[PDB]
């Protein structure tokens, strides 16, 4: 209920596109069948990119690290161009989908276009691609952002430069930079049911024993077993 | 005129939480006009303002009473007529956030305006009508001088 | 870890976490020996925060010259009061605890460790992040 | 009665979100569920993945080699790694 | 003047006085209600009147004479609704208080208190008392 | 040029079509016989389709009566579907041409108005159109047979005559029935400020009287309170009408006060340094009630804002209000007495303290001292705010309940707080929680239940029994009122009185058992 009242456009609420859009905006939506089809076609992508996250986080931590910070590069727009809030935009819904559409088309981390590339390129900008699409969905860029056409094309264009910076650079030492950034800590972890954990624990697991000091099974249960506890 | 807004307000608190900064105070104020309801930080150490007090408050978006932009930079050689010679207390700020009830379907009634001098804060609630003079990350005079 | 290997330390974010408070001010000799040390100061002396009964500037009023470029950046203050974020003063705050740089102007709050020391989102990183690596070296300068 | 190499069995509901039985309820909401854990001391996992009413899917060990002889190197590469992510995150640090 | 009052006013499902009326009045409006008063409908003129209560006490001192005057304009219209506002509200603009003597000749204020003077003395026994007695001690509240 | 090209088969197409010739049909058919063509074949178009479904409704409708099924359950299904088809295609334009057409209705609607669902339909069609003549003499005429307001407070006469009428109605209704005589003349003064100032000043020269004149005091207090409700602000009515004039510091203090709906420590310190000086105001003058209620919400909900050097500002005014004596030698005050004033504002910080605390089991350290000081009835009165705060957050009887013990000091030790403590637990008594099962909500009900048969034991028998029986008309499953049988007959002593046996005895029909049921049925019908 939340995620379609927040994400799926409206466009049979006159009075909404009258308050976020200018008039002439809110003709060109209303009148065409075209355009909604389009909008109706980023909700159901977005309500499949939704199920795609659901199955990845199955335990709901929306937290994630990724490139670039959307909502910071939403508010440098907003502030260097001095977007009103208070005022109807002038930016077009369908202007928005087609411009996430070919910036994502311009983001590439595999290149090519064969199915094996292209099924490379479209999982390694998968998250990626999913945030940029719930962030940048037209129903929050004229209700929340209100960001002007000018604005938005400034923003994609930010976008797709610090993406291209954000890629890594060939001939960097990444196994090194793993050993020294995971070696960094153990100098810092310290020791305190009763489990093993600091330097020792780290010891075993790159130390490869046959012997744990506390191995353990944490063990689920599934019936009635899972919440009776005599069962259990 | 350039005059933004202007009433008499009264203080009906002076520091609610409890003194929280030594040198500044928050007060909560009514006006008995426009019936605007206004949070303010005022520095009692230079101004001292006791409870029950009365005051003529304006926000102008200038001082030289003609239309003349301020420049925003600090002209202590200044020869034209300021403003800030009719009142007591002058401050100067940016209006950072206008809120208010808007529905999606209706616009505002009620809006609320916050206003930040340097730091100290300000908020000002009442109906939308007397606030269409404020707009985002524009600059700011609060001039106040008390009443007998 | 994604973030900023080095912040502000302690002398100097006693000192930031105490100028920084909404109840320092500056009368005018004091901003001018100040922005002596101002490297990145561009010669315009800003408008007092109080212009009258006598010119006085603020604390941050003073640090928003040495936030560089437009960044902008929202954290909390240590003391942060949890409830305060639900209550009726929530993007005006009793405490000042919550930091709103806005335009490379901060605008309110009181700075910490958790928001110019080493975690991540802090105010350094957004600066690095946007500004690149010399305007933040300035930056780090300027504070000291 | 019982698998040997199976010394104590310690049962608690674990009211950290993170072991909790999270679901998605028919809103669409996740939703935490307070269940029953068991951890031992002690590694049989295919015993313990072949008893009855056990949940095969959600039960795992914190000895790799187990999970490599018993699950494969995809499943003790997804394991060591968050074997070693807990282990560093424990003291509330975090790296990439 | 009459069609300022109008555009402040012309709302007619208020028939209260807006909330901020001095605000949505002025001390020059207050004293050119009298060029306009009796043009608009009689709804707008009540609003008005009503909404000289909600001015500051020392505005209306300062004004004083204007919303007397006011009043006794308010005291000629033809709806009754005019005349026993005015009637209520002579002394408030340079006295501060209301009339209280108000059984004034109308026929509908003669028909109320006609029947409900005897209908109270009637239902003296179990009349229920005010709200403020709960909360006073014994010896004020038998006072 | 000639429409008959055109309106003939406008005409004919109401001919022709699929069943149209019971109904209009009359003015198309002589409209096409005075244009000409073929009016022979017009007959054989509207017989031609007719399909009989009149006759076919004759043969089903009596069929179902052959069933034995109710023949109400067909009344009521058509007049439900005619009476929706006549809401959703309802015209107000057509209403106000039945009303150009006549002004009066012709006899049709004063056959409707026999039915009751009828009268209903106007009442819902007329209470949402002030300006549809129809709808207006509908609903204005079925009031001399709810009286819109508009054309309530359209003159002086009309307000005035429905306001002493309903105004009677209210002082019939003694302490019970105002809950339904009220509100149609409280909403009715409560559109205007006009009509509002004209019955304050009434009500007030009313209240002069000594011979009841409280009674309508607080019914204006109560007008004042849904004036509020509908967002206007009656302060300044109250300051001229009352005593307020007389003392313009204190006017100006509480008519911002009651203005906002919230207390703040300028007009209380000035209030504070008025009854600090050797001329105290009345103390009449802030014995209000709202502003009383500002003081509870100020002092025992969680909060609010507050600084020590006013708290116990706030605490000696409450106290003053609620402690002194100040006789009229003829309206003047000469004898003050304060002698009760220190312990009640000593009882009211140490109960204030308590309460913005936020405790359970601290209440139960220090009852002693609470049952002591519930004696105060403004204290009692603040501890009964506190605890309503409390318990009706959802889900607190989950996590300590000892606070519903309390009452049973207010309510007992206190007669006129029974009201308030009822209408506290008829809330409590429709808890529901999906965390609390069925079961708890039960448990919690029964000791509702329990509390309001001891509020029933102290006197307030009529209300408790009436509300018990609407319930179980309802809610309250047959359950709940077995168990309130239970108590009941197992805590009231006979002799029954009868006012008590017309509401307990006939909802105890639907049980027999809890035998004392049976005893307690053959003695009160005996």
């Amino acid at each position: 209920k939340a995620f379609e009242k927040k994400f799926r456009f409206d466009y049979t609420n006159e009075r909404a596109l009258r308050r976020t859009l200018q008039e002439d905006l809110v003709k060109d939506v209303l009148s065409n069948a075209h355009i909604q089809n389009e909008l109706e076609r980023e909700f159901e992508r977005m309500r499949e990119d939704r199920e795609v996250l659901r199955v990845i986080f199955p335990t709901g931590d929306s937290k994630v690290v990724l490139p670039c910070n959307l909502l910071r590069m939403i508010w440098n727009a907003q502030k260097i161009f001095h977007i009103n809030p208070r005022l109807p935009s002038d930016l077009h819904p369908i202007k928005v989908v087609e411009g996430v559409k070919e910036l994502s088309k311009k983001l590439v981390i595999v290149n090519g276009d064969d199915p094996l590339s292209r099924q490379a390129q479209e999982n390694a900008t998968l998250l990626f691609n999913i945030h940029l699409r719930s962030t940048l969905c037209s129903r929050r860029m004229a209700e929340e952002f209100r960001l002007s056409g000018e604005a938005f094309d400034w923003l994609l264009g930010e976008i797709e430069s610090k993406f291209n910076q954000a890629i890594a650079h060939p001939g960097e030492m990444v196994g090194a930079l793993a050993a020294q950034s995971l070696g960094e800590p153990a100098t810092q972890m310290t020791l305190n049911k009763n489990v093993t954990l600091g330097v020792p624990r780290l010891k075993e697991l790159i130390n490869i024993s046959k012997k744990p000091k506390t191995p353990s099974l944490t063990v689920f249960l599934l019936g009635q077993s899972a919440r009776d506890a005599e069962r259990a | 005129a350039g005059i933004l807004f202007e009433d008499i307000f009264d203080v009906k608190d002076i520091d609610p939480e409890g003194k929280k900064f030594d040198r500044v105070s928050r007060l909560h104020c009514e006006s008995e006009s426009f019936k605007m309801d206004l949070i303010l930080d005022v520095n009692i150490q230079i101004y001292p303002v006791d409870l029950g007090d009365k005051f003529r408050l304006v926000i102008a978006s200038t001082l030289y009473e003609d239309g003349t932009l301020d420049d925003g930079e600090y002209n202590p050689t200044d020869d034209r007529p300021s403003r800030a010679d009719q009142f007591e207390y002058v401050m100067y700020g940016k209006v950072y956030r206008i809120e208010g009830d808007e529905t999606s379907t209706e616009a505002a009634t009620r809006l609320s305006a916050y206003v930040s001098y340097g730091g100290l804060l300000m908020r000002l609630q009442g109906d939308a009508n007397n606030l269409h003079g404020f707009e985002v990350d524009s600059r700011v005079y609060l001039l106040m001088k008390k009443l007998a | 870890s994604n973030r900023p290997v080095m912040g502000i330390v302690q002398d100097t974010l006693t000192a930031v976490r105490k100028f920084t408070k909404r109840d320092v001010f500056l009368e005018r000799g004091e901003v001018m020996n100040l922005l002596m040390f101002l490297s990145t100061w561009d010669g315009k002396v800003p408008q007092p925060a109080i212009l009258k009964p006598r010119p006085l500037w603020t604390g941050k009023q003073i640090f928003s010259l040495i936030i560089p470029g437009h960044i902008n950046c929202i954290r909390t203050h240590s003391t942060h009061p949890d409830d305060e974020d639900s209550g009726p003063y929530k993007h005006i705050s009793p405490g000042d605890t919550k930091v709103v740089v806005e335009n490379g102007e901060l605008i309110m709050g009181i700075l910490c460790k958790k928001s110019l020391g080493t975690s991540a989102g802090s105010l350094v990183h957004i600066s690095y992040l946007e500004m690149g690596h010399d305007i933040t070296r300035l930056f780090y300068s300027n504070i000291q | 009665q019982g698998i040997e190499q199976i010394s104590k069995v310690y049962m608690h509901l674990p009211q950290t979100d993170n072991k909790k039985k999270i679901i998605i309820t028919e809103d669409g909401e996740f939703k935490a569920l307070q269940e029953w854990i068991l951890e031992t001391d002690g590694v049989s996992l295919m015993r313990v993945l072949s008893e009855k009413d056990v949940d095969p899917v959600r039960t795992t060990s914190n000895d790799i080699v187990e999970i490599f002889t018993v699950l494969g190197i995809e499943a003790v590469r997804k394991a060591l790694e968050r074997e070693l992510y807990h282990v560093i995150s424990f003291d509330g640090s975090y790296v990439n | 003047t009459g069609l300022w009052l109008h555009n402040k006013l012309g709302a007619t499902d208020e028939l209260w006085a807006p909330p901020s009326i001095a605000s949505l009045l002025t001390a020059a409006v207050i004293d050119n209600i009298r060029l306009c008063f009796h043009g608009l409908s009689s709804a707008v003129k009540l609003k008005l009147l009503l909404g000289t209560l909600h001015l500051p006490r020392r505005t209306v001192d300062e004004m004083k004479g204007a919303l007397m005057e006011i009043i006794q304009l308010a005291s000629l219209d033809s709806d009754p609704w005019v005349l026993m506002v005015a009637d209520i509200l002579k002394s408030f603009p340079d006295t501060g208080s209301l009339n209280l003597e108000l059984e004034e000749q109308n026929p509908n204020v003669q028909d109320i208190l006609g029947e409900l003077r005897e209908k109270v003395g009637e239902c003296e026994a179990s009349a229920m008392l005010p709200l403020e007695c709960q909360y006073l001690n014994k010896n004020a509240l038998t006072t | 040029g000639e429409d008959d090209a055109e309106v003939q088969q406008e005409c004919l197409h109401k001919f022709s079509t699929r069943d149209y010739i019971m109904e209009s049909i009359f003015n198309t058919l002589k409209r096409y016989f005075q244009a000409g063509g073929s009016p022979e074949n017009v007959i054989q178009l509207l017989s031609e389709n007719y399909t009989a479904v009149a006759q076919t409704v004759n043969l089903l409708a009596e069929w179902l009566i052959q069933t034995g099924v109710e023949p109400v359950q067909v009344q009521e299904t058509v007049e439900n579907h005619l009476k929706s088809l006549l809401i959703k295609h309802f015209d107000p334009r057509k209403a106000d041409s039945i009303f150009t057409e006549e002004g009066e209705t012709p006899a049709w609607l004063e056959q409707m108005i026999a039915h009751t669902t009828w009268r209903d339909l106007f009442y819902k069609l007329a209470e949402a159109h002030p300006d549809c003549l129809m709808l207006n003499f509908t609903v204005k005429l079925i009031s001399d047979a709810i009286t819109s307001v508009s054309t309530a407070c359209q003159q002086l006469e009309v307000f005035s005559r429905v306001l002493r009428t309903s105004l009677a109605t209210i002082l019939d209704g003694g302490e019970e029935n105002l809950e339904k005589n009220l509100p149609e003349f409280a909403k009715m003064v409560c559109h205007g400020e006009h009509t509002y100032l004209f019955a304050q000043a009434m009500m007030s020269v009313l209240a002069q009287e000594e011979q009841g004149g409280s009674a309508v005091r607080r019914i204006a207090q109560e007008v004042q309170r849904f004036a509020q409700e509908k967002g206007h602000d009656a302060s300044q009515i109250t300051l001229a009408l009352g005593t307020a004039a007389s003392y313009p510091r204190a006017c100006q203090a509480l008519g911002a006060m009651l203005s906002k709906g919230a207390l703040n420590p300028a007009d209380i310190t000035v209030l504070f340094k008025m009854f600090t000086s050797m001329d105290p105001p009345p103390v009449e003058l802030i014995r209000v009630p709202a502003f009383l209620d500002l003081f509870m919400q100020s002092l025992f909900k969680p909060g609010a804002r507050i600084n020590q050097d006013h708290k116990h500002k706030y605490i000696h005014i409450l106290a003053y209000a609620a402690s002194v004596v100040e006789t009229w030698k003829k309206n003047k005050r000469v004898s003050i007495n304060k002698d009760e004033l220190k312990s009640t504002s000593k009882a009211v910080e140490t109960v204030h303290n308590l309460c913005c605390n936020e405790n359970a089991s601290e209440l139960v350290a220090e009852l002693s001292t609470l049952y002591q000081c519930i004696r105060f009835p403004v204290v009692a009165m603040g501890v009964l705010k506190w605890v309503d705060w409390t318990v009706s957050e959802p889900r607190y009887f989950q996590l300590q309940p000892v606070h519903l013990a309390l009452l049973d000091e207010i309510s007992t030790c206190h007669q006129l707080l029974h009201p308030q403590v009822l209408q506290l637990l008829v809330k409590l008594f429709e808890t529901e929680h999906s965390q609390l099962d069925v079961m708890e909500q039960l448990e919690l009900k029964k000791t509702l239940l329990d509390r309001m048969v001891h509020l029933l034991s102290r006197g307030y028998v009529l209300p408790v029994v009436s509300y018990i029986r609407k319930c179980l008309e309802k809610d309250t499953d047959i359950s709940l009122i077995r168990y309130f049988v239970t108590e009941v007959l197992d805590v009231i002593a006979p002799p029954y009185t009868s006012d008590f046996v017309q509401l307990f005895l006939p909802i105890l029909e639907n049980d027999s058992i809890a035998d004392p049921v049976t005893e307690f049925i053959a003695h009160c019908k005996s």
